[PDB]
């Protein structure tokens, strides 16, 4: 579901299946070209599937997985931390903690239905995690926006900083 | 009737609607 971590990421569910430095993982269930110590069926409990980036041994360096790269058993994964600061291209996966528009109205809350009535219900895309009244951009527009608790502004585009200046 | 289509046509909504209060 979530396809970024928090802390150490123990309880990371995403599907990145590559290491930081590009190697594809291997499959938690495979025993070549690595024997892994942490495999599914030693483990049930910690999302061990596919070949995805997991951290079953609470590692202080996060999600990892066995390469397959024979000479390289394994390496850390290169994953998106939850929220934000700031946001990459148009804020498709924008999940920060901005809410408030260019102009420095309030947003409306994504489940509140006052002062505008609105399709972007969270409970229909549930993926799109419109949360409380945080700016996002669910829905290709130019960046994160927000409808407004002002009567008279609809929505408004929000102001969030780029990752990259 | 996807989730994409849905909320594609909402921005058009968003956006039709802000041209026409625009559209004194």
């Amino acid at each position: 579901l979530s396809e970024c971590k928090t802390g150490n990421g123990k309880n990371y569910r995403g599907t990145m299946s590559k290491t930081k430095n590009g190697i594809t993982c291997q499959k938690w269930s495979s025993t070549s070209p690595h024997r892994p110590r942490f495999s599914p069926a030693t483990h049930p409990s910690e999302g061990l599937e596919e070949n995805y980036c997991r951290n079953p041994d609470n590692d202080p360096q996060g999600p990892w997985c066995y390469t397959t790269d024979p000479e390289k058993r394994y390496d850390y994964c290169d994953i998106l931390e939850c929220e934000e600061e700031c946001m990459h291209c148009s804020g498709e996966n924008y999940d920060g903690k901005i809410s408030k528009t260019m102009s420095g109205l309030e947003c409306q809350a994504w489940d509140s239905q006052s002062p505008h009535a609105h399709g972007y219900i969270p409970s229909k895309f549930p993926n799109k995690n419109l949360k409380k009244n945080y700016c996002r951009n669910p829905d290709r527009e130019l960046r994160p926006w927000c409808f407004t608790t002002d009567p008279n502004k609809r929505w408004e585009l929000c102001d969030i900083p780029r990752c990259t200046t | 009737l996807t989730a994409d289509a849905e909320l594609q046509r909402l921005k058009n909504e968003r956006h039709e609607e802000a041209e026409l209060e625009r559209l004194s």
